[PDB]
């Protein structure tokens, strides 16, 4: 039974029907836009005997309907930071890079001139740690005191101060527990921008679909067989 | 409220034989007929599901269909299988031979007529008709094809009731058929536009139920339609017994189905737990909600965690305080929230029930619907082109007469399918 | 029929959608007792084309029958049966050639057309089983001429009701109904009902004494005129 | 249901006969055709229906025509132990042989036979309510079982039309030879074979002569080893059809599942525990373990190595006392190996069937008394080395025309020699041919 035919023999009211209709076909609109893989098609070079057909199998054969709408909401609190947006999860962190230099240095045997950039980011940050070193002891900070800005780590606060984030969370979903327990996707704490983690399927784990049955010296236990295949797992550090 | 049940070919014959044992216990209904229970709220529902049949007897509203008797036999040998009306048993002489074109044009058309009359004479007799079930698998031959015809010829003449189905699909590891892919696929292809709702299972999914949950040492076949039939016997629960929330399937499917081409969902069942464990931890409503979202407990191998939830319904078998039911959902609503659609403000449906099933404190029964579902899907497809571009086996279906288009089509249809339920699963950027 | 996507009911189903006989509703198949018959061959054709009837047709200014021997001669055993078994034609020269034949026999056969009646009964039966209109006004003009062509013709008919009254009882209420409209038919008797009213009437008047049990044993609708 | 035998010449009615011992034994028809009354049967049970018919006084009568053109090897089975089982119509003999010329059966001699042979088949199909096709054993290197089992399966075909044909043949070995002339005939009988067959199990007796010698412990095996060990493999095919099991296997089936083309329809055999009775007792024998065996060429009833091809789909046939799960672990393991591979187009490479009954034992010592047993069915492209070594051999013969003046003389052209020869050339081109990989998309 077609829809056309089942609208048409039904008992609806003239506006309903085809409201009915037009959004069957504003469906069906949307349907076609959306790109994903298109249907196969044979190769041009078959080879032969896939076409001859024997004698005996010849006596066989019988011859924009979808809208936007993002309400924002007055006195909203503040989801992104500044810092947060420069860092990247897959490059290195810098504490990390400022253990490859010293490793370099060590392996030549001699000083090493740090790199130059022009990042705002770390002039800010070298403004704020010479201006507490300061407050702390009376005394400009020393070229070799300011490394210290590399393996830190800086966040804007509220009323615009300049402050490190001393235990960073997991820029995954967390745990913030208290006489209630709550997730968190997003947190002030997190030093990355928010992502959700890959995980393995659950009928791939360490037994396979079909266990083997064995035992232990004198206990009953199970064991794995080809069909369990284990990840390639296939990374290194650095 | 009477729903009418079909069972076609040998994995639906099994399956609706555990089914009917299922449900004959929990009325009390003896292998002869004959009423044994021990409470009225047995009795003051029979009729859902059985026909009274003339001093105290009690005949099943089902209808058996299949291409060759081999199955007859197993079926009539069963434990249950002397309390059906012989007149429901329709069967040819030859079978369908695994192929979807042989089962769907010619023994079919065949013998539909006669099956679209006993489903029409079981329909008119009841007082008022609630939708119907059919178990069959997807793979096979006589499955596939017969049963996607009767839907599309009783969708015909029945077209304001429910259409539910249950699915067996080929697992891609636990292969028993060479040409599964083409018979998958027409059979989707079938589906998506004919069902209102459909469950789908892969046998791999339930033998790892078994083998992990339940510890078993040698499962067979009976095992896993005992797990089917106890959650196709758990989803009607509310249509048949009294309870605080009721709930029905017409309404599941209307919380459950925000656009009508996103109808396929998955199924579970909570109180599953080996014998040896069963001592070490008791039965309550945080623990049956823990497991019915456990993807353990789950029946396909798509998981939920590469997908993202529409809407859920949970129903609820026992006597417990709907407090603990609507605060554990809200509990977890909120702590997989990144797994739940954003534009919807509420996912899951819940529903409670007074009446346990028999020696059970408490149970539930669990319908999501996910976009992990088209995992399955392209894995088919990648077969079936794999299959498609060398001709492997076509001569067969275009001999018994299909012209290759319907091959192309179904592959398209499928393929939006697919596109559907993607674009949902990724969240937008914003 | 093949299935298209994206054209089916998937999803969609509504209240709103709603769609003990021992035979078809169509009802079974029409059997018309009113549809023309087949004209079976006739004896006359033979005798006409053989040349045993001792008549010619006399041209003239008009065309009339010329007999060779005087008519009260003639054996009537023999030729009366063959013309009217003519009567069943409906081509010419055959049909002229009949019905002129069978009223000027009987306008003079004498006191020899009371023992030969049981030899007209079957020409009689089977010119009437045909259910061509033309044929019956003939046969009920030759039987009117009949029953008052000598003395108890009539009564020797009374037996034989049985053979010739099922066909008139299909034409007896027929007459169409034109209100205040003349009806122009009546000039040259092409009516079948008004026909068939007269010979039964006229039937019974000759029958005798008992004719009006037989007549109304097989016409239902009919009663008595005397 | 009901499947019938049909025999030709001097192997196939000797294995015949092997087979129709081993059938009786396995169902329990004493020899005179009668069920002694101690048994435990019933006499309602149908499972004998496949192979016999009772004629209502409860006597047995099986389903097979026995063809030959020589007397003397059916008056053996007329005077030997079954004389009272067969009816007599059904043992069909001439009067001379085809000696060993093609030509000679299929024009001379066996075109005077064959409408006796088509009207006793004729009177056994009228006799049939579900008759699922027609077994076939012949062997192709000597000259009635050639002629006139091609000559009988062209007429099978014309006049039965779409019912099965499935072939048992035994083939001339690579090495070991009986007569001359097996090349000739080999090559003109694989042309009917190819038209008229929808199945094709390929047989060679050097393989079962090794696989007795090798496996048994035979030290002088005889025809009679090798005739009840093709009866076996026969057995464990049809024992699908007769008993129940949890994964059966209609005879249609083997052909939807095995064939991807319709030329592409030769079949390797291979069946697992022959073993001998000291060695059955030294051994477990699991599912896995004899599903493996399966996969050795040291397995195969045919003279090939399929590490040399590619598979394109195999059926696997288990009875007796065997649980899926050890199916699938089996099919899994056999999935996993290195030296196993299956042509890229074909990626569910594998039907299943599951029976409950175990197989047979046959009073005798050459094979051991199993629980459970599996056998294999396999299409494979190897088989094309099968037939290289025939046509060398043809090529060798054919440079000199060293025998044709006897296949002219009884009425064949010179021509068909050429055409036999390019048929069969243009049947490895075939199976060249569809063991290409799919290199169209780069
Ligand atoms: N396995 C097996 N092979 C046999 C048997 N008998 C003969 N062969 C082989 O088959 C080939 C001989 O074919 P035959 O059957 O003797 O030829 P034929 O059908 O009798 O043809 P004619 O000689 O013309 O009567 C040789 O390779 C034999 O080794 C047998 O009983 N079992
Ligand atoms: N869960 C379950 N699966 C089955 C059963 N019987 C067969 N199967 C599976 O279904 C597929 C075979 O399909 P089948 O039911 O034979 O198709 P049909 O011949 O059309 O009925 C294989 O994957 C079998 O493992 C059963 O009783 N239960
Ligand atoms: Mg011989």
């Amino acid at each position: 039974s077609t829809i056309y035919n089942a609208v048409d023999a039904s008992t609806l009211n003239d506006r309903c029907r085809t409201d009915l209709l037009d959004t069957v076909a504003q469906l069906g609109r949307h349907c076609e836009t959306l790109p994903k893989k298109a249907v196969t098609t044979a190769d041009a070079p078959l080879p032969s005997c896939t076409f001859n057909t024997t004698v005996s199998r010849s006596q066989k054969e019988i011859n924009t309907y979808f809208k936007d709408h993002k309400p924002k909401f007055h006195g909203a609190l503040r989801t992104q930071d500044c810092f947060r947006d420069t860092r990247d999860i897959t490059q290195l962190s810098s504490k990390e890079k400022d253990f490859v230099h010293r490793y370099a240095e060590a392996k030549m045997k001699k000083s090493i001139p740090r790199e130059e950039s022009d990042d705002v980011a770390k002039k800010v940050a070298t403004e704020a740690y010479t201006e507490a070193f300061r407050k702390f002891k009376g005394r400009d900070p020393t070229e070799k005191e300011l490394l210290e800005v590399e393996r830190l780590y800086f966040a804007y606060a509220d009323d615009g101060a300049v402050g490190v984030v001393q235990k960073p969370h997991f820029h995954g979903p967390h745990m913030h527990v208290s006489i209630c327990n709550r997730k968190y996707v997003t947190c002030p704490n997190q030093v990355y921008r928010a992502s959700l983690p890959a995980v393995r399927n659950a009928r791939s784990r360490f037994p396979g679909p079909i266990p083997v049955w064995t035992s232990t010296k004198n206990l009953h236990a199970v064991a794995s067989n080809d069909t369990y295949r284990p990840g390639v797992h296939n990374v290194s550090k650095f | 409220r009477e729903i009418v049940c079909v069972q076609a070919g040998q994995c639906g014959n099994q399956i609706g034989s555990k089914f009917w044992e299922v449900i004959s216990d929990e009325h009390g209904v003896d292998p002869t007929g004959t009423y044994q229970g021990d409470s009225d709220l047995q009795l003051e529902r029979i009729n859902v599901y059985f026909d009274e049949a003339t001093g105290g007897r009690y005949v099943p509203r089902s209808v058996l269909i299949d291409l060759e008797p081999g199955t007859m036999d197993s079926v009539r040998a069963g434990p249950y299988g002397q309390i059906f009306r012989p007149d429901n048993f329709i069967f040819g002489q030859s079978g369908a031979g695994n192929n979807w074109a042989k089962g769907h044009y010619t023994e079919g058309a065949e013998l539909i007529d006669s099956v679209l009359d006993v489903c029409c004479k079981e329909a008119e007799s009841c007082d008022c008709l609630q939708g119907f079930q059919i178990c069959h698998s997807l793979g096979g031959g006589t499955g596939s094809g017969m049963g996607t015809l009767l839907i599309s010829k009783l969708r015909e003449q029945y077209p304001d009731r429910i259409m539910m189905t249950f699915s067996i699909i080929p697992s891609p590891k636990v292969s028993d058929t060479v040409v599964e892919p083409y018979n998958t696929t027409l059979s989707v292809h079938q589906l998506v536009e004919n069902s209102d709702e459909s469950m789908c299972i892969d046998n791999e999914a339930l033998y790892d139920i078994c083998f992990r949950t339940l510890k078993l040492t040698t499962p067979t076949f009976g095992d896993l339609n005992h797990l089917v039939s106890a959650v196709v016997s758990g989803v009607t629960c509310c249509l048949r017994f009294p309870g605080q929330l009721n709930s029905d399937l017409r309404k599941l499917a209307v919380n459950l189905v925000p656009f009508p081409r996103l109808h396929f969902f998955m199924m579970g069942f909570a109180p599953l737990t080996s014998r040896g464990s069963q001592q070490y931890r008791g039965l309550s409503v945080p623990e049956l909600t823990q497991q019915m979202f456990d993807a353990k407990n789950m029946m396909q191998a798509a998981d939920p965690r590469h997908g993202r939830y529409l809407t859920a319904s949970a129903l609820f078998r026992g006597r417990m305080s709907t407090k603990e039911v609507d605060e554990q959902m809200l509990n977890v609503q909120n702590k997989n929230s990144s797994y739940f659609i954003e534009w919807i403000p509420n996912n899951i449906k819940s529903s409670v029930c007074d009446i346990p099933p028999k020696g059970l404190k408490m149970a539930v029964t669990f319908i999501g619907n996910n976009t992990c579902i088209q995992e399955m899907f392209r894995r088919v497809g990648e077969q079936f082109t794999l299959m498609f571009r060398r001709k492997a086996f076509l001569h067969w279906y275009t001999g018994e007469g299909m012209d290759e288009m319907e091959f192309t089509e179904a592959e398209s249809n499928m393929n939006d399918l697919v596109s559907e339920y993607q674009q949902y699963q990724d969240a937008t950027i914003e | 029929q093949i299935l298209v996507g994206h054209t089916g009911t998937g999803g969609m189903t509504f209240s709103t959608f709603k769609n003990g006989c021992f035979g078809d509703p169509k009802g079974p198949e029409k059997a018309g007792a009113y549809r023309k018959r087949v004209i079976p061959p006739t004896e006359f054709r033979n005798y006409y084309v053989r040349g045993d009837l001792p008549l010619t047709i006399q041209q003239g200014a008009s065309r009339t029958l010329s007999w060779r021997l005087n008519v009260s001669s003639l054996d009537y055993h023999h030729f009366l049966p063959i013309f009217f078994d003519g009567l069943r034609e409906l081509e010419e020269p055959f049909i002229f050639v009949a019905l002129q034949g069978c009223y000027d026999l009987l306008e003079r056969g004498g006191d020899k057309i009371l023992p030969t009646i049981p030899q007209l009964i079957v020409p009689i039966k089977t010119a009437l089983n045909t259910r061509h209109p033309t044929v019956i006004i003939n046969v009920l003009k030759v039987l009117q001429k009949l029953v008052e062509s000598a003395d108890f013709v009539g009564q020797a008919l009374v037996p034989y009701y049985r053979q010739i009254l099922p066909v008139f009882n299909l034409y007896k209420n027929r007459n169409k109904n034109i209100g205040d409209r003349i009806d122009y038919s009546q000039t040259k008797r092409q009516n079948i009902s008004d026909l068939v009213n007269e010979t039964l009437h006229l039937l019974e008047q000759y029958g005798g004494e008992d004719a009006y049990i037989n007549i109304k044993y097989m016409v239902p609708t009919y009663e008595s005129c005397l | 249901r009901e499947a019938i035998c049909i025999h030709i010449g001097q192997a196939g009615c000797q294995v015949g006969n092997a087979c129709w011992e081993l059938f009786c034994l396995e169902h329990g028809i004493q020899p005179d055709g009668a069920m002694p009354s101690d048994k435990t049967i019933g006499v309602e049970d149908d499972a004998f229906n496949t192979f016999f018919s009772e004629t209502g006084a409860g006597k047995h009568v099986p389903r097979a025509v026995f063809l030959d053109l020589e007397p003397t090897v059916v008056d053996e089975v007329r005077t030997g132990t079954y004389r009272q089982l067969f009816h007599p119509e059904q043992l069909i003999s001439g009067k001379e042989d085809a000696a060993n010329n093609y030509a000679r059966g299929h024009y001379t001699i066996g075109k005077e036979i064959v409408d006796l042979c088509l009207d006793r088949i004729r009177k056994l199909a009228d006799n049939c309510t579900g008759l699922q096709g027609f077994l076939v054993y012949h062997a192709v290197g000597g000259g009635t079982g050639s002629g006139l089992g091609a000559l009988l399966l062209e007429r099978l075909s014309v006049d039965y039309g779409k019912k099965s044909k499935l072939g048992y043949t035994v083939y001339p070995s690579p090495q070991v030879s009986t007569a001359v002339v097996e090349p000739y005939n080999s090559v003109l009988s694989t042309h009917s074979l190819l038209e008229h067959t929808d199945v094709a199990a390929m047989l060679d007796n050097e393989a079962i002569y090794d696989l007795t010698r090798r496996n048994l412990d035979i030290e002088r095996p005889t025809y009679t080893n090798l005739n009840r060990l093709i009866g076996q493999v026969v057995s464990s095919l049809t024992a699908s059809l007769r008993f129940d099991g949890a994964l059966n296997v209609d005879l249609t089936e083997f052909q939807t599942n095995l064939v991807p083309y319709p030329r592409i329809h030769f079949v390797l055999t291979s069946y697992a525990p022959v073993i001998s009775a000291e060695k059955a007792y030294h051994e477990q024998l699991s599912v896995s373990e004899i599903s493996n065996a399966v996969f050795e060429p040291a397995s195969m009833m045919t003279k090939c190595d399929p590490r040399h091809g590619k598979y394109m789909a195999c059926c696997l046939m288990y009875r007796g006392d065997v649980v899926p799960k050890d199916v699938n672990a089996a099919v899994a393991t056999i999935k996993t190996k290195r030296t196993i591979q299956f042509v890229d187009w074909s990626p569910t490479g594998f039907k299943c069937g599951i029976n409950y009954q175990p197989p047979t034992v046959v009073p005798g010592g050459d094979l051991a008394k199993v629980q459970r047993a599996v056998c294999m069915i396999a299409n494979s492209t190897a088989i094309a080395e099968v037939f290289a070594r025939i046509d060398h051999k043809f090529d060798l013969m054919y440079s000199k025309r060293a025998f044709v003046h006897w296949y002219v003389g009884e009425g064949m052209e010179e021509g068909e020699f050429s055409e036999a020869r390019e048929d069969l050339a243009a049947l490895e081109k075939d199976y060249e041919e569809v063991g290409a990989e799919s290199a169209d998309m780069d």
